[PDB]
């Protein structure tokens, strides 16, 4: 049963490794210190 | 999710066009929430 | 729908026969396959991962700029693929490239793993029986579900004279492959294809 | 391209263009300094080219900076009454002008009539400095997404010119090993794979 | 399953064509999963 | 945090003369959502159409 569970986790982790970035936005003018945010989606459908 | 996503596409062709059930994705999302609740509640039982 | 497997190993060294174990159990397939185009499917196993592939199509009543119907008829169609997870459950399945073809290409599918190179690429093709100039539609994918990049250039470049469309490299390649199966047939005539 | 907020520069306006007007002259006829002041523009018009419009004949010439708009509101901003025997007079005015439109200004020599006169002028267009923009960039190489910094002339903030990976193809190994067992995944080899 | 499979076929004829509810099979499959859960959960009770 | 996008679909509009306006036209709308302080996504909303 534990094996089943971990295999599920691994399965999802596949999609994690297949995540594709789409875009990003800077918090402010100072790239060298301002944080920044990014968005990405699944290659596999349905798109998440 | 994928079901509603697919049903986004139009249905009708020819001298008329008939689109798709606009609310379907949002309806699905609501039901998805409910399904999550359903699973959670069921789990509690096993623990108890 | 169900799948199963058979080993060719597991013979006794003395036997012109195989252990009963060689036959796998029959196993159910969970994909909602009933949308299948023509009662047709192909399995592929590669790199220890199992996959299932098919296609679907429907006609759409397109119309002219002049508002009238384009009476020639056209066919929205799309390639479909699914795979089994390590956890022993079927993927929801997915769609590759779509098309709305000017004609009902529908005479089934061809699928194989390719090693003309090290990537062990995934490829799928479909066909229509112009006994010469056989019409093909196809797609090729990197195992990470990325459309494969490199290919040899078109054997029939666009505008090879008045055949202005030529072919896309992708389908040109796939066409060569299926020809390598249904015209190159010393391995078995194309009439045998169905089996 | 990476996006980021729009923010006013709050320095000298971006000068857009210039023209010349009156009975003579060229756009080269006056040099304009136009530094911003905190909330206000500030202008410092060093005239040239008196000898290409009007000098040593017309006297009490309005050498002035005055406003312009879609209505030619030629309202005096600052001017000197002089004979343009002084070939390169200078006049200047701070202009609050907090309306962030494109400011149009006339700069040059005029008779006391303030128009239809031998005195000639140039005209200038100025705009608020929108540009605080700076480059940062998403990149693609082979299959992997990645980032790289500008080769900025800025101080030696170590960020300059650096490059960073965004993605990994690790998935392939998972497919190849988990399919069989987690142990292969957990192998030292896997953890030490030159992926 | 059979219900959705049947509903795959087109609905409309004449000067127009209107296809079918594309997502129906996938929706059915989801509900099928839920139904399985329903039965399983109910069984547990009897054992208990 | 906010998320933004748009959506569009074609509509088969017709002339006063009853005939179809064959040029084709596109119902479209701007969409925006935001995250709540409680750490959950807004239902999202539409701006101008």
């Amino acid at each position: 049963v534990a094996q089943k569970a971990v295999l599920g986790y691994l399965n999802n982790f596949e999609e994690v490794s297949n995540l594709e970035i789409i875009a990003g936005y800077q918090d402010g003018i100072d790239i060298e210190n301002d944080k920044t945010y990014f968005v990405a989606r699944t290659r596999m459908q349905p798109y998440r | 999710t994928a079901a509603a996503a697919l049903d986004v596409i139009p249905n009708i062709y020819g001298l008329a066009v008939g689109g798709s059930h606009w609310g379907a994705p949002l309806n699905a999302a609501a039901e998805i929430i409910m399904i999550k609740y359903q699973a959670d509640s069921s789990k509690s039982e096993s623990l108890s | 729908y169900f799948w199963r497997s058979l080993d060719a190993s597991q013979r006794n060294a003395n036997s012109q026969e195989l252990y009963p174990t060689a036959w796998s159990e029959w196993k159910a397939i969970s994909v909602p396959l009933e949308n299948v185009a023509n009662g047709i499917v192909r399995p592929i196993m590669m790199d220890n991962r199992l996959y299932i592939s098919w296609f679907e199509v429907a006609e759409e009543k397109e119309t002219d700029s002049d508002g009238n119907i384009i009476v020639s008829g056209r066919y929205r169609t799309k390639i479909r693929l699914a795979h089994l997870g390590f956890d022993g459950v079927w993927s929801s399945g997915t769609t590759l490239r779509e098309e709305v073809l000017a004609d009902q290409m529908e005479e089934m599918i061809a699928v194989v793993d390719r090693m003309e190179d090290e990537p062990r690429l995934a490829l799928v093709a479909f066909k229509e029986m112009s006994e010469s100039w056989d019409v093909v539609f196809s797609y090729i994918c990197d195992s990470m579900l990325i459309e494969s990049s490199n290919l040899p250039t078109t054997t029939h470049p666009p505008k090879p004279g008045d055949g202005d469309k030529g072919l896309s490299d992708l389908d040109d390649y796939g066409a060569n492959l299926v020809w390598f199966y249904l015209h190159e047939t010393a391995n078995g005539g194309k009439a045998e294809y169905k089996q | 391209l990476i996006l980021y907020p729009v923010i006013i520069n709050r320095d000298w306006p971006i000068e857009l263009d210039k023209t010349h007007q009156g009975d003579f002259g060229t756009v080269d006829d006056f040099t304009l300094n136009s530094n911003y002041t905190g909330d206000e523009l500030s202008l410092y018009l060093q005239s040239s080219s008196t000898y290409k419009y009007d000098f040593s004949k017309s006297k009490n010439i309005i050498y002035g900076i005055w406003k312009e708009d879609a209505n030619n509101n030629r309202c005096w901003l600052n001017y000197k009454l002089l004979t343009p025997e002084d070939y390169e007079p200078q006049i200047n005015a701070t202009l609050v002008m907090c309306d962030k439109g494109d400011v149009n200004i006339i700069t040059g020599f005029s008779l006391p009539n303030g128009g239809v006169d031998a005195g000639g002028k140039i005209k200038v267009t100025l705009r608020v400095g929108k540009k605080l923009r700076d480059k940062f960039q998403i990149k693609q190489f082979s299959q992997t997404q990645y980032l790289q910094f500008p080769e900025a002339s800025s101080a030696d903030v170590w960020y300059i010119g650096k490059q960073i990976r965004l993605n990994t193809l690790f998935a392939k190994e998972l497919i190849g090993k988990a399919s069989r067992s987690l142990d292969l995944v957990l192998s030292w080899e896997t953890q030490n794979s030159r992926l």
